[PDB]
């Protein structure tokens, strides 16, 4: 009912903001910066992946808007494949950027030997290749499901153990490795800078980066586990509660670019030129 | 003792000043007010040469209006072909500090000298298809600041120890030395007929010398800071000087006094190089404010600006026929403007 | 088939 | 060194001077005479420009 | 500057051999290399071309598939593998050098060659077969099947001289430029598809065969040539 | 549309550019330093100790290569002789603390290098030489600070430092007085862009390379932190 309409509205609201934020950043980066510093390559890749991830919302929105899938089984496979590859590319981009920051700050002179402008192009190709490789199980089983009582939707399951296996596989690569890598790198950086006034700034940075990442993805990975733990009775209130969590999943996409690009002094100075 | 000499010098200076004041009749601006303005001038870049890895300090067009020579601090000297943005020769250097370059009128020699107190001459038209050093000129006690060719056997050099010299490439020894500067000199120019040349020093002075006789003929002083670049009028009777006080000045050889000044209330930055066009209506001048400027030579009114660089400009030049200009800066990107 | 699976709802 | 300096200054002192107006008129006439053959001042057709 | 070639032997048809050449006295890694052959009683003909860095290799259309050229830089050697001998491949072999940039003079030096005795395309014409002949001026004209001119404004044509019992030389390149180490009496000019060479104040040591050659496009083709008999 | 004689030139240009880039890659590995000093200062002494136109030296520590430049001239006006240097990471500065006569004028010299317009992003390392001569001069008592500097008497020795006060309170008094005098000009208008590292050294010291290495590492670390916005 009206719940579907307001869900479609909150779906559509985020897309415009995300598109504007990504397009402004990409235009400023391409127009004048000319990819001077090394971090600009990572910012470029992150912004492009973020835009590609941001693209695929209206197809999902129409599913809850109308109920039955209108487009057909032809496009669902590619839509979910693109969604998956972008979703599993963004996290690896963040992890590699953080490890680069750690290796740069902690080792001042040695890291110059193992760091060259050539490796920046090399590592991104490997990241994209790994992201493509992981998503293959998603692509292999992408089929629509239907019920004679006027029901049609394109699910991802094929006919309960595989459900739990997929949840575990996605969860182990979701939080366990990226979060611990980010935490260890940032802790080492903040201790090393402390060993050698402005400290209140540095902690503040951490107080943001780990915060939003915890806020967005955490509920989602919980709910799915509950789905494979106990049989749950459907309820429209539960429907409304579930509808907001998937939006929270995409919420990270719009907030990501401003934290890493907008506050930079070098980027701010060059933005006014274009 | 020295008191009599000082009194005589003061009397001579007073008489010269009185004669100069009596010589002045009217201002050039009043006479030239009736000339119509040239109007707005717009120019856009056409090619962007690239390939250097450091800042640029020199440039000099050839006599064919198609080849040019570029020198940097990375230790390499490059020869560029302008029409197709191709490369012809790249030469290594023994000393990594270079401040000058020159290209022979005949097209068979290149001269280079930086902070090593030694000038080097390179030959290009040889067998076995490689460039090798031919002669090294030594005998100065200060860093070289400019060098020019008179012919294929004579070279003029201006050093940082308040000296100017004329050399003989074949013999290898000096044949003339010019003295009379208090501070170090940082500029040099050559006349079209190769019989006269001028120089500029840091003591805010300009001196007109003579190759045939070997002593100064006239001296001018109207500035209050260093002199960074000089240019010689195509006709052969006027000067063009730029200083650190953000002013450009034109001297007259025949009247021994100034005629006009170029200055704007907004610009405060320094001046690094000036040049003329073929006809003489325009005057191109670089600046330390990340851009260039063009001035009317007869109205002292600004005409147009040239922007697009990312740092200070170090040198510029105008080709022989008058087709296009070339500018270099510290961003490692030489540019050709039409 | 009441499962809230991945990013879509599917009634049995 | 005072004697050499004063001798040089006295030698420089003897010089012939010409009126400023004549020099200005000559410079103006010379600069005006060759106004037709200056590519930078008068724009040239796109056929003649080799760089374009 | 020195170039010396080795190889050459009589072999029945069906065999394969190698021809080697070595350079001494100048930098070798910069120039490109060609191969030319001359029949015992005919004009010169192009064979193969190798550039610097081995980026591109050009073969003659008539001998493709059974020839392989190569070179070694540290040893300063250029050598050719030739297989499937026929009866039309008995000739003398010469090698040359060239360098290409703005203002260069390709086809500069000609080395010695070796003998071997076994068991559309642009064509250019020369009129006079021979001329009998001091102190006079002689003009020799040759014609092309196509106009030799390009948008840049350069006409590609070369003149070569051959004295009896000696290797060829270079006289005029690009139709208006005189080579190094030659008397100033020689001259050349003309227009599209009609090129003339004029020699004034004729003297001794000027008897031989003259060739006019084109270089606009591959394959490169020579001319019949004209002699001068005293 | 283009003849072969232009394709060959293009190939030559590409091959030249490749080798140019390959040769220019190697230059970033080493580090560069400029040496500035006055007469009566043992510059050559420490140069020879570290070793074992324009004079140039090179030395290697912990698989790191350092080049050090000094220029022999008597112009006393720097001018373009400094305008070239804008990439070196540090400027070693050495003085003499034994001759009480010249220190004042030396102070003025420092000011110039601290306020040059071109050198606004360069850090200065400061050395103090001839400690033994100062020790003997203060022990003998022939010369007093009050004769040349009259703020010495009112000054008091700062506490909680005590590096090696076994010799005498007076030597640390003079040492910290001179250190404060030199540091005051540096801290007057630092603005946080560039800072100064004081040190004490003698004629027979042999640990200078380690200190130079540590300060260079600190300079690079401070540059990187500002680069990545964290500070
Ligand atoms: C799901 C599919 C259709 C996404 C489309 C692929 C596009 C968006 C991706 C795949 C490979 C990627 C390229 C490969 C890597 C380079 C790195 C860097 O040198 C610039 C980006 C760039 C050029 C990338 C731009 C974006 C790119 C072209």
């Amino acid at each position: 009912l009206t719940s579907n309409a307001v869900l479609t509205f909150i779906y559509f609201v985020v897309c415009i903001i995300g598109l504007c934020g990504n397009t402004l950043v990409i235009y400023v980066i391409l127009r004048y910066a000319k990819m001077k510093t090394i971090t600009n390559i990572y910012i470029l890749n992150l912004a492009i992946a973020d835009e590609l991830f941001m693209l695929g919302l209206p197809f999902l929105a129409m599913q809850v808007a109308l109920v039955h899938w209108p487009f057909g089984k032809a496009i669902c496979r590619v839509v979910m494949t693109v969604d998956g590859i972008n979703q599993f590319t963004s996290i690896f981009c963040l992890t590699v950027m953080s490890i680069d920051r750690y290796l740069a700050v902690v080792h001042p002179i040695k890291s110059a030997k193992w760091r060259r402008p050539r490796t920046a192009k090399m590592i991104t190709m490997a990241v994209w290749g790994v992201s493509l490789l992981v998503i293959l199980p998603i692509m292999i089983y992408a089929g629509l499901r239907s019920n004679q009582w006027g029901r049609s939707s394109c699910t991802i399951n094929w006919p309960g153990a595989w459900y739990t296996g997929f949840i575990i596989y996605t969860f182990i690569l979701g939080f366990l490795v990226p979060l611990t890598i980010i935490c260890l790198c940032y802790l080492f950086i903040i201790i090393k800078v402390k060993s050698s006034k402005s400290e209140k700034k540095v902690t503040r940075m951490v107080s943001i980066v780990v915060a939003v990442f915890i806020f967005c993805w955490l509920p989602f990975y919980i709910f799915n586990v509950s789905s494979v733990s106990m049989a749950i009775s459907p309820t429209p209130a539960l429907k409304g509660m579930f509808d907001f969590v998937v939006v929270l999943t995409y919420a990270n996409s719009c907030a990501n670019p401003i934290l890493y690009a907008f506050l930079s002094d070098n980027f701010k100075k060059s933005f006014q030129n274009v | 003792e020295l008191d009599q000499l000082r009194q005589e010098a003061e009397q001579l200076k007073n008489q010269i000043r009185d004669a100069r004041k009596a010589c002045a009749d009217a201002t050039l601006s009043q006479i030239t007010n009736n000339i119509d303005p040239v109007g707005r001038i717009q120019m856009r870049t056409r090619r962007t040469l690239r390939g250097h890895l450091a800042k640029i300090y020199a440039m000099h067009w050839g006599t064919d209006s198609r080849l040019l020579v570029s020198a940097s601090q990375d230790g390499k000297l490059i020869i560029w072909d302008s029409y197709t943005t191709n490369k012809v020769h790249a030469i290594p250097l023994r000393s990594s500090w270079v401040m000058t370059c020159a290209y022979a009128p005949s097209g068979n020699y290149v001269a280079c000298g930086g902070l090593d107190n030694i000038c080097s001459i390179y030959n290009l038209k040889t067998r076995e298809g490689n460039v090798r050093v031919s002669r090294e000129l030594a005998g100065h006690t200060g860093y070289l600041s400019c060098c020019r060719f008179l012919d294929d056997n004579q070279i003029v050099t201006s050093s940082g120890d308040t000296t100017c010299a004329l050399w003989d490439i074949e013999t290898g020894q000096q044949t003339t030395t010019f003295t009379g500067h208090t501070g170090d000199v940082m500029s040099l120019s050559l006349a079209p007929d190769t019989r006269l040349f001028v120089s500029g020093a840091c003591d805010a002075s300009a001196k007109l010398w003579d190759v045939r006789e070997g002593m100064c003929r006239q001296t001018f002083t109207g500035h209050e800071s260093d002199i960074n670049a000089i240019c010689f009028f195509p006709n052969g009777n006027a000067f063009a000087t730029g200083s650190d006080d953000a002013t450009c000045r034109l001297f007259d050889l025949r009247a021994d006094q100034e005629l006009m000044t170029y200055s704007h209330d907004n610009i405060i930055c320094g001046i690094t190089s000036v040049s003329f066009s073929k006809s003489g209506r325009l005057l191109l001048a670089g600046y330390d404010d990340f851009n260039c400027n063009v001035w009317d030579a007869l109205k002292a009114d600004r005409a147009g600006v040239l922007a697009g660089h990312d740092n200070r400009v170090s040198c510029l030049g105008v080709t022989d026929d008058g087709m296009a200009v070339a500018t270099g800066s510290w961003d490692s990107f030489l540019k050709i403007w039409n | 088939c009441k499962n809230f699976f991945w990013k879509t709802f599917t009634s049995c | 060194q005072a004697r050499k300096l004063v001798e040089q200054l006295k030698m420089e002192a003897n010089i012939d001077r010409i009126k400023v107006s004549k020099a200005a008129a000559d410079l103006m006439a010379y600069c005006e005479a060759h106004a037709k053959e200056d590519p930078l001042l008068t724009p040239v057709p796109a056929s003649e420009n080799p760089f374009r | 500057v020195q170039l010396v070639e080795s190889g050459g032997g009589l072999v029945q048809p069906g065999g394969s051999r190698k021809l080697s050449c070595s350079a001494s006295g100048f930098a070798f890694s910069s120039f490109g290399m060609h191969w030319v052959r001359q029949a015992p009683e005919k004009g010169l003909e192009w064979v193969a071309y190798i550039s610097s860095g081995s980026g591109t290799i050009y073969y003659a259309d008539t001998v493709k598939g059974r020839f392989t050229i190569s070179r070694d830089d540290p040893k300063n050697t250029l050598f050719l593998q030739m297989t499937s001998l026929r009866s039309e491949d008995t000739a003398m072999y010469y090698c040359v050098r060239s360098i290409y940039y703005y203002g260069s003079s390709p086809f500069d030096f000609w080395g010695q060659g070796t003998t071997l005795t076994v068991s559309s395309d642009i064509v250019m014409t020369q009129a006079t077969s021979s001329v009998p002949v001091p102190g006079e001026s002689v003009s020799i004209s040759c014609r092309s099947s196509k106009s030799l001119l390009h948008s840049n404004g350069n006409t590609y044509l070369y003149w070569f001289l051959q004295r009896p019992g000696q290797s060829p030389q270079l006289l005029i390149y690009r139709m208006s430029n005189l080579a190094s180490g030659v008397p100033e009496r020689f001259s050349g000019s003309g227009s599209g598809t009609a090129f003339t060479l004029t020699i004034s104040r004729l003297e001794a040591e000027d008897v031989g065969v003259y060739y006019c050659m084109q270089h606009l496009e591959y394959p490169l083709t020579f001319g019949a040539g004209t002699k001068l008999e005293l | 549309t283009v003849s072969a004689e232009d394709k060959a030139a293009a190939e030559r240009s590409k091959m030249i550019d490749k080798n140019l880039r390959e040769d220019g890659e190697k230059a970033r590995r080493t580090l560069r330093l400029l040496l500035l000093g006055a007469d009566n200062s043992g510059k050559s002494t420490i140069v020879k100790q570290m070793r074992i136109g324009i004079f140039e030296t090179k030395f290697q520590v912990d698989k790191v290569n350092f080049h050090m430049f000094d220029v022999g001239g008597q112009r006393d006006e720097r001018r373009k002789w400094i305008q070239c240097f804008n990439d070196v990471t540090a400027i070693i500065f050495v003085v003499d603390s034994s001759d009480y006569n010249r220190l004042q004028e030396a102070l003025n010299d420092f000011k110039s290098i601290w306020n040059n317009r071109w050198l606004r992003t360069i850090s200065v390392i400061l050395f103090l030489n001839k400690q033994d001569l100062l020790a003997e001069k203060v022990l003998a008592g022939k010369s007093k600070i009050e004769d040349y500097f009259p703020e010495f008497a009112r000054y008091t020795t700062p506490e909680d430092a005590t590096p090696e006060p076994g010799e005498d309170p007076r030597v640390t008094r003079a040492k910290y007085f001179i250190r404060k005098e030199f540091v005051d000009i540096s801290t007057a208008s630092g603005d946080g862009r560039h800072i100064c590292y004081p040190h004490f050294t003698c004629a027979v010291d042999t640990e200078n390379a380690r200190r130079i290495f540590n300060d260079c590492k600190d300079i690079i670390l401070q540059m990187n932190l500002r680069e990545y916005n964290l500070v």
